[PDB]
């Protein structure tokens, strides 16, 4: 039911025990050194 | 004003932004609180 301005599809792979790691605010080795998501973030995160 | 400090410094430094912004917005809501309280004692007194 909404209109986006643009959107950002961001793909990689990522093992199990740190899935919960993408998310604001967390605290970890992938939100620290290698993607981190901001705290006001607006969008989806999607696995498989 | 139930937040874990009433020094904001310590606040900051403890605690990261996605809880700490929590513990700051009570702080400012209390100030604000205090204040308003006090510019309208201070607007009653002065028409007296």
């Amino acid at each position: 039911d909404l209109c986006f301005t643009n959107v950002y599809a961001d793909s990689f792979v990522i093992r199990g025990d740190e899935v919960r790691q993408i998310a604001p605010g967390q605290t970890g080795k992938i939100a620290d050194y290698n993607y981190k998501l901001p705290d006001d973030f607006t969008g989806c995160v999607i696995a498989w | 004003f139930g937040a874990i400090s009433s020094v904001l410094n310590d606040i900051l430094s403890r605690l990261d932004p996605p809880e700490a912004e929590v513990q700051i917005d009570r702080l400012i809501t209390g100030r604000l609180q205090s204040l308003q309280t006090y510019v309208t004692q201070q607007l009653i007194r002065a028409a007296e």
